[PDB]
Order: structure tokens, then C-alpha cells, then sequence
């Protein structure tokens, strides 16, 4: 029994002396329920128990954890409960205790995907159409999709939401941010590792974001990374092991350069998420966000008519926030002026 | 009671009782002052201060600044006998065991005399030259532990 | 009834038988909560709980946080006598394998004590200093904490400067179930640490009236406990020094913080005198945007770009903005530190400076010479892709939830930023115009107070009404050049040079 396969010698492995090598499986949902169930049950058996905690619920909440981990989570809950004496303790343990060592969407949907506009719903339903397309898709194994928007479109939070909605068994987020300061080769490598990780799940979704950014593409030159581009180009073409399937979502700020590099040709589907051109929609967004007073919303409503707005939601919220810090008489006028300058 | 001017008797309890360095004088006084001033006052003043004595002083200079001579002078001046301890730059020589163990060993004796006798009045000075060589890997790690060591280690002075 | 010293008689039934630390107190409570809970309730509660006692806990803090002292204190208080076990950092010294096995053995006896008497109640606490830097030794260490059979009824705490260095396997719940991270001591906390270290001094009549615990705390929140203690130690030397207020000043001439190292006096070298009311408005507007960063929840991330021609007093303005922010984390980034770094290396430094920012709840990072980091050269045009990508990404990067990051950079020329398309990324752009009118220039001269009033009036006569184009930074250099001439032709020189810088 050993934690890592790689450390050990090759000679032993060949059939004969060690014919069979077994790799422990990722914890089963049902299994997770079994390991937790024994400790919980032993607790059940004694009178003291936590009513709020549910076995099924804990199992559904955790996918990644090794066994031990289960005992660990439980143990931490017990310690917190002891602390109570001198959800509950279990919730506090979930909140702190791990240290688990293992898909956070809460980092990519900072702003709730509010229904500012009819366009938002249409882009999401189209995401629904795409997942339905994936579900079977025997004729075409691999799904490629992209979102094209004005900078600050916020298309990426949307892509993340589609990933949450899908709930495929393995979803891994890709970050420009992890890649920063990496060697072009290093950048290729991490990206590669994600690519194989996607292979293990039967039905599966992966996110590529800020591809112009990912590529290191720069407007002057233009200068870009041939190798990064390559990993990127082949992959869309590249096929998952038989059975198991994948959907790739790429968010690109600029459509034409990507089209220009044959990148657009690759994608099965292309989607656009334009910034609102309507003042009333802008108002609806304002109402959803709840930043301005019920008076201010009316004032903005009066101003917008006869005017056209071309501003991103990411950008819009930033704009809103900027207008808000200044004093109340000022906020209406400033926001209007700011909008005017941005236009 | 009070030990004679030639005795080694380690009594405990409360039933007892300017050359040569060219330049570097004001600085010499401030450097002198933070390590020596804390230690010199006899003996209640420190408790009135209620501050634990500093462990070490480090001096960095351009080469040829005669840093080594200054170090020898502080060693001569601080104690009747420090007794002064000098460390070779290599420090880590000997693959077989050794260097780590040795580092702890050179460190250890002053502390042990002190634990046996901790309170007053033994101060032990160990001097370090070519620190850059000293701080690789773990051997660098070992030195750090003795100064910040969980138990005691005060009253030992190191200059680098 | 009570069975003789660990006999073989299995009996069942019930017919048998906080000072001184400063800060971290909530955290101390949590650590107490996970390790102690199994031991503390006597004795059925644990079986009712039914959890095997926790094996070990590990704490990592930035250096000087006085991790060690907390460990010593807890170890003595928890058990009447463990009595404390100390590990040399080398641990394994003597490269013969039997010796290393010995390094293992000291752990081995400890596991054994339970084995002879297992049930209740012998506890030995072993603490390893320098757990980082720990092969065969590591695997081996790993065995003497979990499995094959038992090994519970003892606990081990590990203290280390860096988490990342350490092995992953130990961390998982079991062998090291709980990992504890120590933040730089809280300001209020800093006050308990200063207060308690002072208090031993305080308790005796001798004190310095001018010094104030609260003042010291506001002055440094950065300092780690070891260090704060050191800071108090520093003060003593001055009094002692005097015998063979003052302490605060002396303290300034010796803090050596390692986090306070950046000096604003280094970036606001000639200060600000406002040639124009608009320059004040621009600073105040910057302050308002900072306040904006401070107030906003939905928008915790801020980027502001201020642009003026080189020598326009951009960097200084940025520094002032940083000053008046009172943010718990303020850092300034300059090419100056960076000089000669590999394009990748530059990215590494950036990664470090940005990396600290996220932990801090509210913080501002100032980038001087944004273009320098891109390193644009007009001929060409040549600039470095990795730096640019890093800056664009960093601007659009978000600190983890519950956190705010504020970015200020100064670029002399808008054209570079437009060329990159980086400018679009910034939330805002603020102009920093150099002086264009004569009167305003005269006013700047009055604030600086360099020329005598009559000569200044002559200069005003020579400029009032006319147009000028001098950056403030240039203007001071200019004033200096002109003050080196005889009292007669100090104005002729000033005007000549101004006519050249027009």
C-alpha cells in the first residue's frame, strides 16, 4: 500500500511478481454515504445526534474526499460541538475544518446573473440547447462553443453559469490567471494537464477563457504564441477516449482575430452577448442590482428615453458604483454625465 | 555570601553580595549600547526594564573595512573571558554525518552551561565570519532554530 | 473499583474511579477546540462522541509571529507535564541509517507508552521545530504518526515559515487533521502585545510618559509578535545608553520591519505644492475613488490610471493617494527594484507583490512606469508580451471573496496604453496636466518659495498672459539651476531655461 505510484520501482510491476496493480477509486457518492454512514450511525446509535445534518445531504455536498477525509470532517464537527458545550458544529466544520485538499463557481459569478435583458435569457437558453446537444451526440463526440462580446461583456460569468447548470460529473475551470508569468511552454503544459483531466469523465465540460488573453495575443504585430495556439487548435480537433465526451466553452473579447487564425472555423457554435443598447433594460438592471433609491430609478428612467446606451454590464455595474459614492444630489447628475462620456 | 576572586563556586539565590579602533566611534557607541547597555547594568535595572537581553549583533561592511578587527575588539572588551568562539566559513564540511550535528554542537554548549546555571552570570560569545557561506539547504535551517529555540538560549552572543 | 496499574482485568460500568498570550485569541480558541475536545471531557463523553483522539495539529505563520512561544506555552499548560519534547531542525543528523532510525525512535518510545497502558491516560506532546525540510526520513516520520495499529493518545504540533514547502500527505485529516495559519497580529491585538510587553516595565514605576501603546499600535500593524517584542526591547537600549519621546524617535532610527521597508518619503521626494487648484481637485478625486474602493461591496476591485508627461509628478501624486488611504496593506511597485530582471522574472516579482494583496481586506498597490514594465520603445515598436499579459490579467484578476484590491499606475503617454488596448481595461483615466498658464506658474513659485519677491514679480511680468509648458518636476530642477547663479542674473537664467523648456 502506497500513496504514490511513481516513486516505486519498475521491475516489480510486470506481471509475475506483481501482476496486478490497483488504483483506489474516487469516493463514491453512495460510498461517501457509506463511510460517513458508519461514523454517523455509531453516533445515531448513541442518543446524541444532530437533527439538521443529513447523510444524503452531506454525501451530495462532497464529491472529492478520500475516506479518512470523511472521518476528519466528522471529527471536526465533533470538536466544534464540544466547543459549543464549553448544520451547527457540522456546518462550522464544513466552513473551516478542511483543508480538504480538493470547481468553485462562486469566484466566477461575483454578480448574480441578473435578468437585466431578454438577451440574457436567450443566451442562457441557447446554453441549454447546447447541453441537450451534448447529452447524447453519438454522431459528433465533442462539442465546441464560444461567446463573443464587447469588453466587459461579462460573457465569462455566463459561461461559468452554463457550467453550473450542466452539472456534468467533471467540470474544471481554466484561468488566464494561473498561466500568468509562465513560460510559453509551461503555459502549454498546464493547459495539457487539464486536457487529460477532462478525459476521465464520461460526460464532461471544460472552460477556456479570455482566449485572446490566453494566447498572449497582442494587437501590435500582431504578436502571439504559436505553441499555445497549437495546443488550442489541435484540441478542438482532438478526440476523447471512446465513450467519454466533452464540451469546450471559450470566451473571446475579439471575434475577428480568432476567426483570422482559423480558430472560429473550429467551433461548432458561436454565440454573441452584446451590451444593452436600451435605456429601459439598463433601468431593469439597476432595479435588479438595487443600488439607487426608488427616486433615482425614476429619474434615470426619465433621462434614458431619447437616448442610446452602449455599455457593458461588468462596466455598467462598475459605473454605477462609481456614481454612488458621491453625494445624493450629485449621484444622478454624475451618473448621467459619466454615461455620456462612456457612450 | 560572595565568591572569592578566584573561585568557581556557582552560588544561587538572593543571599549574596577605549582602544584600538580607528574611526567608528559614535556608531561604535550605539552598537556598543544596544547589546552592552542591556547587560551591563547591575543587576535590578534590567528587571525594572523587564526586558530580555538581545541575542546577537550583525555587521556588514565593504571589503577591507577591517570588520574582523572590530569584532576581535568587541570580543576582548565585553567579557573578562567570553571565552571567544570562532567559526570557519565552510561550517558544513564533512559529508559523513555531521555538519548539521556539528552546528547544533557548537551552538549547544553555551546553552547547557547556562541551563545548569541560568540566571547569572555567564555570557558566552560565538563569532561568525563569511555568513554568506553559512546562509546550503538544511544546514542554514539549523542555526535559526537555536536563537528562536523553544526553551531559553538567552545570554549567548553571536556576531556575524 | 480500579484495576491495578494497567492489568488485564477488563472492568465496565461507572462504578470505577489563561495567561499570558496576546492576540489570536479566537484562533487560539479554535485550536483548543479541535485538539482538546477529545481529552477534556472525563470520560464517557468521548465514547458517546466516539471519535478517536486527534493525532496532530500544524501551525504556519509569517516569520517573527512568535509561533514558538505560543507552542511552548500551550505545551506546558495542556498536560501537567508532557513534559515537552523538542526537535532539532536537522532531526536526522548522522548519515548512517541506524542513526536516522534513531531519529525515528525518539517518536517510537512515545507511541509505545500508550501501548503498554492503552485506554487512559498518558499524554506526550512532541513539537517539531523547522518541520519544513523534514525521502526515507519523510516516509518514516509519516509512519510514526498514523498506523499500522493505534498510535493515538499522543499529539504533535509543527511550526513553519512556509506551508507550500511541506509535503501534501501529512496535511490530510488523520495524521495532521487541522492546519492553522497565523495572520500578522491585529491592531487591537498589536495593542495587547505591546501592552503586555510594556506591562512588566509599566508595573514598575519607571515608564516613559510620551510613549503610548495605542500610538505604537497605529504606527505599526505590520510587525509580528517576536518583532513587536523586539520593538519594546529596542526602547530599553536607549535608556541604558543614556545612563553610560526619545524612544519613539530612536525607534524610527531602527525599526527594520521587513514590511515597512518601502518608504513613501522615497516616492514623494519633493512634495506637493499646488500650482493649481485643479491639482488639489485631482488628488481629492483620487481620494474619493479610494473611498469608493473602501465603500463598495459589489465592486471590490479598482483600477485608476493617471497620466502626465514624464517628470509630471504622477508617481508622487500616486504616493499621496496611497498615503491618505490608511489601507492596512499599501505597497508600491517600481521598475527600480526590478532593474535587469528577466521578462519572466519581472512577472515573478509582480506575482509576489500582487499575491500578498489578496489576503489583506482592503489594499492598494501602486505601479510606477506602467509602460516601463511593458518597456515600450517608440522606434520598433518593441514591448514585452508577458509583462503586458500579466498586467492586463492582474487588473482583471479578483481577490478571493471577502477581499478588496485597488490598483494605481502611472503612464506618461496615453498613446502607449491605447496602442496596447490596455487602457480599455482601466476603470478610470485621470489627467495630470503640466502648467500651461503663467499666473499659475507664479503661484507654484510662491508655494515653493525660492526666488525673492521682486525677482519673482519680474518673472511674472515676463510670463503673465503668455503661455508656458513646463512639468512640475522639471520646474524644480529649473529653479535649482537658476539659484546657482549670482543674485543679479538669477532671473535671466531662469527665463532662459524656461524659454528652452517651452
Amino acid at each position: 500500500m502506497t500513496n504514490r505510484p511513481d516513486l516505486i520501482d519498475e521491475a516489480l510491476l510486470r506481471p509475475g511478481r506483481l501482476e496486478v496493480k490497483m488504483e483506489i477509486g474516487l469516493p463514491d457518492e453512495k460510498g461517501r454515504l457509506q463511510i460517513l454512514h458508519i461514523h454517523t450511525a455509531r453516533m445515531r446509535g448513541h442518543q446524541l445526534l444532530s437533527a439538521d445534518v443529513d447523510i444524503k445531504e452531506l454525501a451530495v455536498e462532497t464529491k472529492n474526499f478520500s475516506g479518512a477525509e470523511l472521518e476528519g470532517l466528522v471529527r471536526a464537527a465533533q470538536s466544534t460541538a464540544m466547543n459549543r458545550h464549553i448544520d451547527f458544529l457540522a456546518s462550522l466544520e464544513n466552513d473551516i475544518k478542511p483543508a480538504f485538499g480538493t470547481e468553485d463557481y462562486a469566484s466566477y459569478i461575483m454578480n448574480g446573473i441578473i435578468k437585466w435583458g431578454d438577451p440574457v435569457t436567450r443566451v442562457l437558453d441557447d446554453g441549454e440547447l447546447l447541453v441537450q446537444q451534448t447529452k447524447n451526440s453519438d454522431r459528433t463526440p465533442l462539442v465546441s462553443v464560444l461567446l463573443e462580446g464587447p469588453p466587459h461583456s461579462g460573457k465569462t460569468a455566463l459561461a461559468a453559469k452554463i457550467a453550473e447548470e450542466s452539472n456534468f460529473p467533471f467540470i474544471k475551470i481554466c484561468s488566464p490567471d494561473k498561466m500568468i508569468g509562465f513560460s510559453e511552454t509551461a503555459k502549454c503544459q498546464a493547459m495539457k494537464k487539464i486536457f487529460d483531466d477532462a478525459y476521465k469523465s464520461q460526460l464532461s465540460c471544460v472552460v477556456v477563457d479570455d482566449i485572446e488573453r490566453l494566447l498572449d495575443y497582442v494587437p501590435i504585430g500582431p504578436r502571439f504564441s504559436n505553441l499555445v495556439l497549437q495546443a488550442l487548435l489541435v484540441l478542438l480537433k482532438k478526440a476523447p477516449p471512446q465513450g467519454r465526451k466533452l464540451l469546450i466553452i471559450g470566451t473571446t473579447s475579439r471575434k475577428d482575430v480568432l476567426q483570422e487564425m482559423e480558430m472560429l472555423n473550429a467551433f461548432s457554435t458561436t454565440i454573441h452577448v452584446p451590451n444593452i443598447a436600451t435605456g429601459e433594460q439598463l433601468l431593469e438592471a439597476l432595479e435588479l442590482l438595487g443600488n439607487f433609491k426608488d427616486k433615482e430609478r425614476t429619474t434615470i428612467a426619465q433621462q434614458v428615453k431619447g437616448k442610446k446606451v452602449w455599455i457593458g454590464i461588468k462596466k455598467l455595474l462598475m459605473l454605477i458604483e462609481m456614481s454612488l459614492q458621491m453625494d445624493p444630489e450629485y449621484r444622478v447628475r454624475k451618473f448621467l454625465a459619466l454615461l455620456r462620456e462612456e457612450g | 555570601f560572595e565568591k572569592a576572586e578566584n573561585s568557581s563556586l556557582n552560588l544561587i539565590g538572593k543571599a549574596k553580595t577605549k582602544m584600538g579602533i580607528g574611526g567608528l566611534d559614535k556608531e561604535f557607541s550605539d552598537i556598543f549600547r544596544r547589546a552592552f547597555a542591556s547587560r551591563v547594568f547591575p543587576p535590578e535595572i534590567v528587571e525594572q526594564m523587564g526586558c530580555k537581553h538581545v541575542k546577537g549583533i550583525l555587521l556588514y561592511g565593504p571589503p577591507g573595512c577591517g570588520k574582523t578587527l572590530l569584532a576581535r575588539q568587541i570580543g576582548k572588551m565585553l567579557n573578562a573571558r567570553e571565552p571567544k568562539v570562532v567559526n570557519g566559513p565552510e561550517i558544513l564540511n564533512k559529508y559523513v554525518g555531521e555538519s548539521e550535528a556539528n552546528i547544533r554542537k557548537l551552538f549547544a554548549d553555551a546553552e547547557e552551561e547556562q541551563r545548569r546555571l541560568g540566571a547569572n552570570s555567564g555570557l558566552h560569545i560565538i563569532i561568525f565570519d563569511e555568513i554568506d557561506a553559512i546562509c546550503h539547504d538544511t544546514v542554514v535551517n539549523q542555526l535559526l532554530s537555536k536563537i528562536d529555540g523553544v526553551e531559553q538560549l538567552n545570554n549567548i552572543l553571536v556576531i556575524g | 473499583f480500579e484495576k491495578a496499574e494497567n492489568s488485564s482485568l477488563n472492568l465496565i460500568g461507572k462504578a470505577k474511579t489563561k495567561m499570558g498570550i496576546g492576540g489570536l485569541d479566537k484562533e487560539f480558541s479554535d485550536i483548543f477546540r479541535r485538539a482538546f475536545a477529545s481529552r477534556v471531557f472525563p470520560p464517557e463523553i468521548v465514547e458517546q462522541m466516539g471519535c478517536k483522539h486527534v493525532k496532530g495539529i500544524l501551525l504556519y505563520g509569517p516569520p517573527g509571529c512568535g509561533k514558538t512561544l505560543l507552542a511552548r506555552q500551550i505545551g506546558k499548560m495542556l498536560n501537567a507535564r508532557e513534559p515537552k519534547v523538542v526537535n532539532g531542525p536537522e532531526i536526522l543528523n548522522k548519515y548512517v541509517g541506524e542513526s536516522e532510525a534513531n531519529i525515528r525512535k525518539l517518536f517510537a518510545d512515545a507511541e509505545e507508552e500508550q501501548r503498554r497502558l492503552g485506554a487512559n491516560s498518558g499524554l506526550h506532546i512532541i513539537i517539531f521545530d523547522e518541520i519544513d525540510a523534514i525521502d526515507t526520513v519523510v516516509n518514516q516520520l509519516l509512519s510514526k504518526i498514523d498506523g499500522v495499529e493505534q498510535l493515538n493518545n499522543i499529539l504533535v504540533i509543527g511550526m513553519t515559515n512556509r506551508p507550500d514547502l511541506i509535503d501534501e500527505a501529512l496535511l490530510r485529516p488523520g495524521r495532521l487533521e487541522v492546519k492553522m495559519e497565523i495572520g500578522l497580529p491585529d491592531e487591537k491585538g498589536r495593542l495587547q502585545i505591546l501592552h503586555i510587553h510594556t506591562a512588566r516595565m509599566r508595573g514598575h514605576q519607571l515608564l516613559s510618559a510620551d510613549v503610548d501603546i495605542k500610538e505604537l499600535a497605529v504606527e505599526t500593524k505590520n510587525f509580528s509578535g517576536a518583532e513587536l517584542e523586539g520593538l519594546v526591547r529596542a526602547a530599553q537600549s536607549t535608556a541604558m545608553n543614556r545612563h553610560i519621546f526619545l524612544a519613539s524617535l530612536e525607534n524610527d532610527i531602527k525599526p527594520a520591519f521587513g514590511t515597512n521597508q518601502e518608504d513613501y518619503a522615497s516616492y514623494i521626494m519633493n512634495g506637493i505644492i499646488k500650482w493649481g487648484d485643479p491639482v488639489t481637485r485631482v488628488l481629492d478625486d483620487g481620494e474619493l475613488l479610494v473611498q469608493q474602493t473602501k465603500n463598495s461591496d459589489r465592486t471590490p476591485l479598482v483600477s485608476v490610471l493617471l497620466e502626465g508627461p514624464p517628470h509630471s509628478g504622477k508617481t508622487a501624486l500616486a504616493a499621496k493617494i496611497a498615503e491618505e488611504s490608511n489601507f492596512p496593506f499599501i505597497k508600491i511597485c517600481s521598475p527600480d527594484k526590478m532593474i535587469g530582471f528577466s521578462e519572466t522574472a519581472k512577472c515573478q516579482a509582480m506575482k509576489k507583490i500582487f499575491d500578498d494583496a489578496y489576503k489583506s481586506q482592503l489594499s492598494c498597490v501602486v505601479v510606477d512606469d506602467i509602460e516601463r514594465l511593458l518597456d515600450y520603445v517608440p522606434i520598433g515598436p518593441r514591448f514585452s508580451n508577458l509583462v503586458l499579459q500579466a498586467l492586463l490579467v492582474l487588473l482583471k484578476k479578483a481577490p478571493p471573496q471577502g477581499r478588496k484590491l485597488l490598483i494605481i499606475g502611472t503612464t506618461s503617454r496615453k498613446d502607449v496604453l491605447q496602442e496596447m488596448e490596455m487602457l480599455n481595461a482601466f476603470s478610470t483615466t485621470i489627467h495630470v496636466p503640466n502648467i500651461a498658464t503663467g499666473e499659475q506658474l507664479l503661484e507654484a513659485l510662491e508655494l515653493l518659495g525660492n526666488f525673492k519677491d521682486k525677482e519673482r514679480t519680474t518673472i511674472a511680468q515676463q510670463v503673465k498672459g503668455k503661455k508656458v509648458w513646463i512639468g512640475i518636476k522639471k520646474l524644480l530642477m529649473l529653479i535649482e539651476m537658476s539659484l546657482q547663479m549670482d543674485p543679479e542674473y538669477r532671473v535671466r537664467k531662469f527665463l532662459a531655461l524656461l524659454r528652452e523648456e517651452g
